[PDB]
């Protein structure tokens, strides 16, 4: 019944230690059922940011949650995107890569 | 009407050459009617503009653009300067805000 997508990120690359702040602009979301999830076909991390992090329901700051191996050797690129909690529902995905370190 | 205010900023940093990505989160904003502005109010009056399309004005509330190079781009230390939302039509303005060049390391 409502929009959900991802227009941009300001970055597209950053360390699998995760907690690397980020800035998304979006179509109009709710601050009070939103969030960013981060994930590949066997993990699944979820985005941190406050309620206060959602400016104006089309942008959302938060921090890139660290990837489950945090050894990584090679890059992992991972899908990015909005679901909402009242019904689980997802937007299309945007490209993020892990690096190493 | 509406009072122009930066509500926060990607980065608030750049190189000297200027053409630094920044993200800007705003209040209500049109379109066409607004553009970023650089400056140091000193003697001199400097004055630089950030780059960026209409396309780059995301639901009236943010911004996407390109810091512009600094005037002088053989500095030593960083400068920094004041930036601020402006209107075409009014001339109005928002509280400005600050942002850094670093001297373009060497190479």
């Amino acid at each position: 019944t409502s929009e959900l997508r991802i227009c941009r990120i300001n970055k597209e690359s950053g360390p699998c230690t995760g907690g690397e702040e980020l800035y998304l602009l979006c179509d109009k979301v709710q601050k009070e059922d939103i969030s960013v999830v981060f994930s590949t076909a066997s993990w699944e991390g979820r985005a941190d940011f406050s309620q206060a992090d959602v400016h104006r329901q089309i942008a959302i700051v938060f921090k890139t949650p660290p990837y489950e191996d945090l050894e990584i050797s090679e890059p992992v690129t991972v899908n990015v995107f909005l679901q909402r909690l009242t019904d689980g529902v997802c937007s299309e995905p945007l490209p993020f890569t892990y690096l190493p370190r | 009407a509406s009072n122009l205010k930066i509500s926060r900023m990607d980065k608030t940093a750049g190189s000297v050459r200027g053409g630094d990505e920044v993200y800007l989160l705003c209040d209500k904003v049109q379109k066409d009617d607004i553009e970023v502005r650089f400056y140091e109010d000193d003697e001199n009056g400097w004055q630089a503009f950030g780059d960026f399309s209409p396309t780059d004005v995301h639901k009236q509330y943010a911004i996407v653009f390109r810091t512009p190079p600094y005037h002088k781009m053989k500095i030593e230390r960083p400068v920094t300067v004041f930036l601020q939302l402006k209107r075409k039509r009014g001339g109005d303005v928002s509280d400005s805000k600050q942002f850094t060049y670093y001297p373009v390391v060497e190479d």
